[PDB]
């Protein structure tokens, strides 16, 4: 019945930087919340519960503060071990929910750059075997957002395409996204145009990548 | 050194039952709260369940979109903690983590009695996989260098390795002489039930038609190892 909404969903910081995450809960919980850190590829690791109360082993650099609907995390002096997801959890019903927020990502900040677009028609031999994927590649961006639509002639299309996005890169803190659209033979035989518009903050205007079917 | 290890994770299918296990290790395990966490690909974190000390009487509590289904027992003399999981369907894939859970008693006097509820120490977790798939080898296809594929004096080629379960796959490009470049994309789970994926590169366009780029795909689980020759 509790549902913990955080904001922003995504988070830009270079070391040394202060971060806020904010979690606001549905109905007011006194201080009954948790935070919550995870890496990937590693084990979760509680912070702070009680909103304020740090966890043994914690660096005083996390603080919570907060109590009834809105409550923050913030990371003072942000180190790069700080890089990560975080989840704020309720921990007030005496039945338990135990509801955790969606998570926030905390990356690290580069100048921005835009991404380079390549679309590719599906190949002979794929037809043959009953599918035509058509990808859309936006490859090395920053920051991580990134909108991709795809129109076939003309027309939008809805619940026919997946993403899949890179980690950022521990190089040059850069992302990679393909969007990939699937239709069956039948429909890839029958329309013209194909093309993916790509929203990036790193262009002041939309970029699109089309092809003619041939 | 409080550690959890989590294990029983795997394959199963929609409809059937498994048991996950999650053995403590470095503390008094008889007198804690222990739980489970899961995370569905792709999505947060969110409670399964937990169970009260002996002492206490051993109550377990569950999520919303799990009571009914799973049990939580424990074995304190073994220092074991178990999901007994009944009924499983394709959304219950994820990783499970195991946690030691503490309450902090709450010190304001009008709410003495309560406690703070939190996962204090966490396993690395065991991956469930629910699916009806069957075992399948990847078909690979090129995604060829040509003009959509080109930006500014850079070409994009790939290949597309499409229609597998279960995961893993791993591609290499030219043996791994080709790393420069490189991108080879998290699987997604496609309607179908099968896994598909993309592996790309940039090159300059002066290096095609002279350098030979082939992707190297290998499913470990089909024992399949294909070749693939790109070109534009």
């Amino acid at each position: 019945d509790i549902q913990l909404t955080q904001s922003p969903a995504s988070l830009s910081a270079s070391v040394g930087d202060t971060v806020t995450i904010t979690c606001r809960a549905s109905q007011s919980i006194k201080d009954y919340i948790n935070w919550y850190q995870h890496k990937s590829g590693s084990a979760p690791r509680l912070l702070i519960y009680a909103a304020s109360t740090l966890q043994s082993g914690i660096s005083s650099r996390f603080t919570g503060s907060g109590s009834g609907t809105q409550f923050t995390l913030t990371i003072n002096s942000l180190q790069p071990e700080d890089f990560a997801t975080y989840y704020c959890q309720e921990a007030y019903n005496t039945n338990p929910t135990l509801s955790f927020g969606q998570g926030t990502r905390v990356d690290k900040k580069r100048t921005v750059a835009a991404p380079s677009v390549f679309i590719f028609p599906p190949s002979d031999e794929q037809l043959k075997s009953g599918t035509a994927s058509v990808v859309c590649l936006l490859n090395n961006f920053y920051p991580r957002e990134a909108k991709v639509q795809w129109k076939v002639d003309n027309a939008l299309q809805s619940g026919n395409s997946q993403e899949s996005v890179t980690e950022q890169d521990s190089k040059d803190s850069t992302y990679s996204l393909s969007s990939t659209l699937t239709l069956s033979k039948a429909d890839y035989e029958k329309h013209k145009v194909y093309a993916c518009e790509v929203t990036h903050q790193g262009l002041s205007s939309p970029v699109t990548k089309s092809f003619n079917r041939g | 050194e409080v550690q959890l290890v989590e294990s029983g994770g795997g394959l199963i299918k929609p409809g059937q039952s498994l048991t996950l296990f999650c053995v403590g290790f470095g503390f008094n395990f008889a007198n804690d709260w222990m739980g489970w966490v899961r995370q569905a690909p792709g999505k947060g974190l969110e409670w399964v369940g937990r169970i009260r000390r002996l002492k206490d009487g051993a109550k377990a509590e569950y999520g919303s979109s799990v009571k009914g289904r799973f049990t939580i027992s424990r074995d304190d003399s073994k220092n074991t903690l178990y999901l007994h999981m009944s009924s499983l369907k394709v959304e219950d894939t994820a990783v499970y983590y195991c946690t030691r859970d503490e309450g902090a008693p709450v010190t304001r006097f009008l709410e003495w009695g309560s406690y703070y509820y939190y996962m204090a120490v966490w396993g690395k977790g065991t991956t469930v996989t629910v699916s009806s798939a069957s075992t399948k080898g990847p078909s690979v296809f090129p995604l060829a260098p040509s003009s959509k594929s080109t930006s500014g004096g850079t070409a994009a080629l790939g290949c597309l390795v499409k229609d597998y379960f279960p995961e893993p796959v791993t591609v290499s490009w030219n043996s791994g002489a080709l790393t420069s470049g490189v991108h080879t994309f998290p699987a997604v789970l496609q309607s179908s039930g099968l896994y598909s994926l993309s592996s790309v590169v940039t090159v300059p366009s002066s290096s095609l038609g002279t350098q030979t780029y082939i992707c190297n795909v290998n499913h470990k689980p089909s024992n399949t190892k294909v070749d693939k020759r790109v070109e534009p």
